[PDB]
């Protein structure tokens, strides 16, 4: 039910973020001893990268349909989307938290990259057991649903006979709720730490406007493509391509504000 | 001092020794004057319909 | 031995004061009070020249009536082409503080000078494209407060070191050097002669020199406070004053005496800038109280309100034409009505 | 109705006050003061890291992230009345004074009682400087402070005196948005650019608390 | 103040050359620099302009498309970047600067010109061969396709002097204004599209070929030229 | 329809939060001039104490219930809960920009001239755009209390089964468009909020800074939103456990908001009133990072 030509150039576009994505990591991991690079963590961005690919990932397997194995594909994508984007969100405050330690505690007077992805890890077991106990608890089984309804408001009676076929939980918006929850709270300490570490740094280095664009961003995407999941759910090729672009927009303004000062710093060294 | 002294006693007698006239005409040249160029002077009687010097 | 000098002059002063009193008849009153009113005046803004980012100082129209002179605290003096509202330069000055700005009579030469006791001149029409200094003249022991062209070769300048001095520019020289004045002298009009010019100072005197002489010849008395500025009639035989006393006056050249004065009760603000109109009919006179206030001339009469600054006004300016009235306060904008 | 010399003119003036834009905006990071006090009261040995740009004198150094201009107004005879208001935009005044000289206190206390309450200077803050203390403190012993200044008891020490001469120098302030900063120093003291800076930073953030509402 | 332009010479009908002129005196970056040309047995023409700091930059109808001009302000040199040189470009460039503000005298200074060898308003003037006496009243004209005035009051015309292997040099300027350096006995006067410069008593020096100028639109129009003799 | 001890406690634990937020309005209204107070901003304050008494308004009216046009009734509750938070949540974000603004521009000259009506009209644009949603919301999709009976066939993977569900609730039948609307407007603004927190981290005294009272608020605001969110969503078989829940995250909320902006101030009250000898008592007030 998909037409061919939305699903050729949605995934276009995200071959060439995954290009941008793999260009950047060949980058990174190449200039690891370059003064710029080094001076930005080059060996955090990695799990960046990472979590990055996972999402375009994810936005690829939005892109099949039509298979009794729909609620499998569903779990592996939207848990696929939740990992993706712990790991795009880790290292960006694990850096701005490094940076502002560094910057305070330093002066009545150190951190490793160790320590920061340990942090990252236990942040992503904290996203493993959110997702277990759903995948475990109510799975998403599809079920097709006959019914006729009366509708009696006081004034007047009419009836209405719907059969309505949709993917989702026994109760999904516990679940929705909680893993919203849990994300706007690492949102909400992350746009702290960017206050935190405000004007303290260049942008090489600091990640102050990166991570206040990207949470603004996550925000107004989560609620758009819920709201069009939820209800224009008859409109197949709108809710494939706001989702596919949301993932796609986000993805890559948080990765190019990532990575761009670094290439402008090495384009004149 | 002494020298100052005398530059006052010097100054003072420049404008002792002139004098000119007791207002017969002193005031009468203002009055004289004012009423012949007051066409000559526009921020009295401002005419801006066909000049219009500032806009 | 003393004492005698000191007796003699004051007999001689006492004969001047009887004179002066005997000469007063049939005075300012109902002598200029038999005419019609000047009526209602009322000015609207047609022009906010804005640039300077500090208080203005100081403003010099052209004789052309086209060109402005503003010179403020910024270091910057800025030529305004009015009837566009435009700039046509800008010279960075060496010290920033200046209370003084003079345009040449010819459109060829600027001058300015402050706290730098330096009358610095600029030379606007040269084949290099920029305006720079053609001399800087020094030698005054204190801060210089107004300027005066008399032609391209001639400045005069009043300062606050008890005297004031004619220069030739060529030279870098003082030519006549005018003693008195023992307070600060702190404002300077120029008659329609090239002449005899008048300088008011701070110990409350308004003397009268002349150009081809070195010494006074009217030393005119009567303000109770400081003054501030002096502005010539256009006959050439009298001039206005104005003062810290909120006291503006009209004096005579011819009667060595003192005309009507158009004081308001309610107004204690010091005058720092007067200005005649081109037939001396009308007054404009500053004031420390955000405003400038039109008079009459000949009777008392408040004929109008120029309001709109929002800090003191400084310097005050007619045209030769009397077409415009520039008006420029420390809100580092200056205005010209109509 | 535009000509092409018009257009051109139009164009040089745009370019003018450009120029005039970012010479404002470059000169707006300076902090203006304003030295005073009686004569040779330390005020040419303020700061021992300064270089010197007569009427006025213009003293400049750079410390840290702001750029520091200091007016000496020396030799200045005339009144001091006309020349005041244009140091009225200075954020602070800084005044010297010596208390080696005993019969020229009561000059600086004067000066200080002259400028503390003039109309323009209502807001701008004073930063004193009470200099030469170590002379000062070797002489303490011969003079007890009271042949210049009379009604008050002290053990005629050193502490207790500059405490009198400060509260003394207080006693002539009457402003409600006006804070006097004191700091004793040495002739010897290398460790007067971080006095201003403090001070003048403090200055600036009374300023902008006191421009909006607050205190 | 001198301007010398450097550069020119032979090239192939189809070639390109960089021409490049510097100014050694006065204020680079006050003044919009022009080029204009001169045909060996012909009149003069305008090229190109760049304005003060580069913001205007302007070009000729048979210039549009395929010249450039470029300034090097911290370095003093202008620059003309010509390509697809035609065999209709061999000329002698002038280098021309000019200022602009109230009271301004454009067209003030020339450079010395580079001969290149490729192997609207429309203003006509006068005769071309006036018998001139050494001492007269010579009242060279001009025409105009239009009424060169402007609402400002100030009427646009400009009369040029070429002395026989010199540069041009001003003379008058807006429509009665003598230039610096010039003698009194120049004078010119007119109204709309009706132009005369009125030379009385001529002397030495003063033979040689008049232009006229518009400056009112922006694309220049010279006059043919009127050459004094004797 | 609800038990009568629930509603007792949560009453008299609104009203005793009500009448604190009088004494602290009598508090800032009495001592406005005092030096501390006037570091701090009364005025801004009165406009928090509004918005909480609307929000504890907004508490008290989520217990009527079996009264009435309960359809007005859920209008009427809901905005105001979100023209509270509008104006809670506004006057301390005004107060953390200028703080922010006073201690970060060191430029000499150019003193910030922010008076507070400046700051009244940012929150008078915050609640502009809080009332053209909420116009939005009652006029497009009005909530209507509609009663359903239905019956559903519905078919698993491998068994058949059928349900009689019939149920009474009184909700937009675009309701998660408005949810989403706006507590995302809410989450901008609050993300917002928690940057200003961050940039005035170390800037004052917790007197005059609100670093912890934004972050502990907008932290408890997201906890409150999705558990009264969730359960009432899901609980409509438990009234009184949703009802005490909505009444108590409420109250918590608002009365640690204004606890942590007002306790300090009665604190420090004290040290700044009688003596004050020089400004060199408020030292840590005039901090810096
Ligand atoms: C770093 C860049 C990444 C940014 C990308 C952010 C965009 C996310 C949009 C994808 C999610 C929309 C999918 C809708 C749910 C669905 O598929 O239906 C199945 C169901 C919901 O069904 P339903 O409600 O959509 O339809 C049924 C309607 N009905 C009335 C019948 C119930 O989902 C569930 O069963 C619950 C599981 C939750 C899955 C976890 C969500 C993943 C979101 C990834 C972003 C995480 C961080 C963002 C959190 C907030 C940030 C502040
Ligand atoms: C400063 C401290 C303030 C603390 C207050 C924070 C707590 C808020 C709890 C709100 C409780 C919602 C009550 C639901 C009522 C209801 O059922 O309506 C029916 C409907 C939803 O119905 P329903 O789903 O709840 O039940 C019916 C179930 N059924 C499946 C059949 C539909 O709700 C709406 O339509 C609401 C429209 C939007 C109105 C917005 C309300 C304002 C919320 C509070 C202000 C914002 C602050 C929070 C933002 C923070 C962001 C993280």
């Amino acid at each position: 039910s998909l037409s061919p030509v939305l699903l050729g150039i949605v995934w276009t576009f995200l071959s060439c973020g995954l290009l941008l994505i793999l260009f950047f990591l060949a980058f990174t991991i190449h200039c690891r001893k370059n003064r710029i690079v080094k001076m930005s963590s080059p060996n955090l961005n990695i799990v960046t990268l990472l979590g990055s690919c996972l999402t375009y990932s994810s936005a690829y397997l939005f892109g099949i349909q039509d298979v009794s194995s729909m609620e499998t594909l569903i779990q592996t994508r939207l848990s696929m989307l939740c990992i993706g984007t712990s790991l795009v969100f880790g290292p960006i405050l694990g850096k701005s938290w490094r940076l502002y330690k560094v910057f305070t505690q330093r002066v009545p007077d150190i951190i490793k990259d160790l320590q920061l992805l340990g942090l990252v890890a236990a942040l992503l077991m904290a996203d493993v057991i959110l997702l277990m106990t759903w995948v475990l608890t109510d799975p998403i089984q599809c079920l097709q649903i006959l019914s006729v309804s009366m509708t009696v408001t006081g004034k007047d009676v009419s009836c209405t006979s719907t059969s309505t076929h949709f993917c989702a939980s026994r109760y999904s918006d516990v679940w929705i709720a909680l893993i919203w929850g849990c994300k706007g709270l690492l949102l909400l300490y992350g746009a702290y730490l960017a206050g935190l570490t405000g004007h303290v740094s260049s942008p090489p280095v600091n990640q102050s406007l990166t991570i206040m664009v990207g949470v603004n961003l996550l925000v107004l995407a989560a609620g758009l493509l819920f709201v069009v999941t939820r209800y224009l759910h008859s409109w197949p090729n709108l809710v494939f391509g706001l989702t596919s672009g949301g993932i796609f927009v986000c993805t890559t303004t948080i990765n190019c504000f990532i990575f761009i000062p670094q290439l402008k710093q090495w384009k004149a060294f | 001092s002494i020298a100052q002294a005398r530059k006052l006693v010097e100054q003072l007698k420049m404008e002792a020794n002139i004098d000119r006239i007791k207002v017969s005409k002193a005031a009468a040249d203002l009055m004289a004057y004012c009423e012949a160029h007051a066409k000559e002077d526009p921020l009295l009687t401002p005419v801006p319909a066909s000049e219009n010097p500032f806009r | 031995e003393l004492d005698q000098l000191r007796q003699e002059a004051e007999q001689l002063k006492n004969q001047i004061r009887d004179a002066r009193k005997a000469c007063a008849d049939a005075t300012l009153s109902q002598i200029t009070n038999n005419i019609d009113p000047v009526g209602r005046i009322q000015m609207r803004t047609r022009r906010t020249l804005r640039g300077h980012l500090a208080k203005i100082y100081a403003m010099h129209w052209g004789t052309d009536s086209r060109l402005l002179v503003s010179a403020s605290q910024d270091g910057k003096l800025i030529i305004w082409d009015s009837y566009t509202t435009n700039k046509v330069h800008a010279i960075p000055l060496r010290s920033s503080w200046v209370m003084t700005c003079a345009y040449a009579p010819s459109g060829n030469y600027v001058a300015c000078g402050g706290l730098d006791n330096i009358c610095s001149i600029y030379n606007l029409k040269t084949r290099e494209g920029n305006v720079r200094v053609s001399r800087e003249l020094a030698g005054h022991t204190g801060y210089l407060s107004c300027c005066r062209f008399l032609d391209d070769n001639q400045i005069v300048t009043s300062s606050g070191d008890t005297t004031c001095a004619l220069w030739d520019i060529e030279t870098g020289q003082q030519t006549t050097t005018f003693t008195g004045h023992t307070g600060d002298v702190m404002s300077l009009s120029l008659a329609p002669d090239t002449r005899l010019f008048v300088s008011g100072a701070c110990d409350a005197s308004a003397k009268l020199w002349d150009v081809r002489e070195g010494m006074c010849r009217q030393t005119f008395t009567g303000h109770e406070s400081d003054i501030n500025a002096i502005c010539f009639f256009p006959n050439g035989n009298a001039f206005a004053t104005g003062s810290d006393d909120a006291t503006c006056r009209l004096f005579d050249l011819r009667a060595d005496q003192e005309l009507m004065t158009y004081s308001h009760d309610n107004i204690i603000c010091g005058i720092t800038s007067v200005s005649f109109s081109k037939s001396g009919r009308l007054l404009l006179a500053g004031y420390d109280d955000f405003n400038c206030n039109v008079w009459d001339a000949l009777k008392a009469d408040r004929a109008g309100v120029l309001a709109g600054h929002d800090n003191r006004v400084s310097c005050l300016g007619v045209t030769d034409d009397g077409m415009a009235v520039a008006t420029g306060s420390w809100d580092s904008f200056l205005k010209i009505w109509n | 109705t535009l000509s092409a010399e018009d257009k051109a003119a139009v164009e040089r003036s745009k370019m003018i006050e450009k120029n005039l834009k970012e010479d404002g905006i470059s000169a707006a990071k300076d902090v203006k003061l304003l030295l005073l006090g009686a004569d040779n009261s330390g005020k040419s040995t303020i700061v021992k890291q300064m270089k010197i740009i007569t009427g006025i004198v213009e003293t400049h150094f750079t410390f840290k992230n702001l750029h520091f201009r200091l007016f000496d107004v020396g030799g200045q005879r005339s009144e001091r009345k006309k020349w005041i208001h244009c140091f009225e935009d200075v954020t602070a005044i800084i005044f010297c004074v010596d208390l080696s000289d005993y019969n020229r206190m009561h000059e600086s206390l004067m000066l200080f009682d002259s400028i503390c309450n003039n109309k323009f200077f209502i807001d701008t803050s004073i930063i004193l400087f009470l200099n030469k203390k170590d002379l000062f403190g070797e002489k303490i012993k011969k003079s007890p402070l009271t042949i210049c200044f009379p009604e008050y008891t002290g053990p005629n020490t050193y502490e207790d005196a500059a405490a009198y001469i400060q509260a003394q120098f207080e006693s002539k302030n009457r402003s409600p948005n006006k804070e006097i900063y004191c700091h004793m120093t040495c002739a010897t003291d290398t460790n007067n650019a971080q006095v201003i800076f403090d001070a003048v930073t403090d200055i600036i953030i009374a300023n902008n608390l006191r421009g909006c509402g607050l205190y | 103040v001198q301007l010398v332009e450097s550069g020119g010479g032979l090239v192939q009908p189809g070639g390109s050359r960089k021409l490049s002129c510097s100014a050694s005196g006065f204020a680079f970056s006050s003044f919009g620099m022009h080029w204009v040309r001169q045909a060996p047995e012909k009149g003069l023409e305008w090229v190109a302009y760049i304005s003060s700091g580069s913001g205007t930059i302007y070009y000729a109808d048979t210039v549009k498309g395929r010249f450039t001009i470029s300034r090097d302000d911290p370095k003093n040199t202008l620059f003309l970047q010509m390509t697809s040189l035609t065999s209709e470009d061999t000329a002698m460039y002038y280098c021309v600067r000019s200022i602009y503000y109230y009271g301004s005298s454009p067209f003030d200074f020339w450079g010395q010109g580079t001969t290149l060898t490729v192997s609207d308003i429309v203003m006509t003037q006068a005769t071309s061969s006036v018998p001139v006496i050494p001492g007269e009243s010579v009242s060279i004209s001009c025409r105009s396709s239009k009424s060169l005035l402007h609402s400002n009051g100030n009427t646009y015309l400009y009369w040029f002097l070429q002395r026989p292997g010199q540069s041009p040099q001003l003379l008058i300027y807006r429509m009665s204004n003598l230039a610096s350096g010039v003698p009194d006995r120049f004078s010119g006067s007119g109204s709309g599209t009706a132009f005369t410069l009125t030379i009385s008593r001529l002397e030495a020096e003063d033979v040689g070929v008049y232009y006229c100028m518009q400056h009112l639109e922006y694309p220049l129009t010279f006059g043919a030229g009127t050459k004094l003799e004797l």
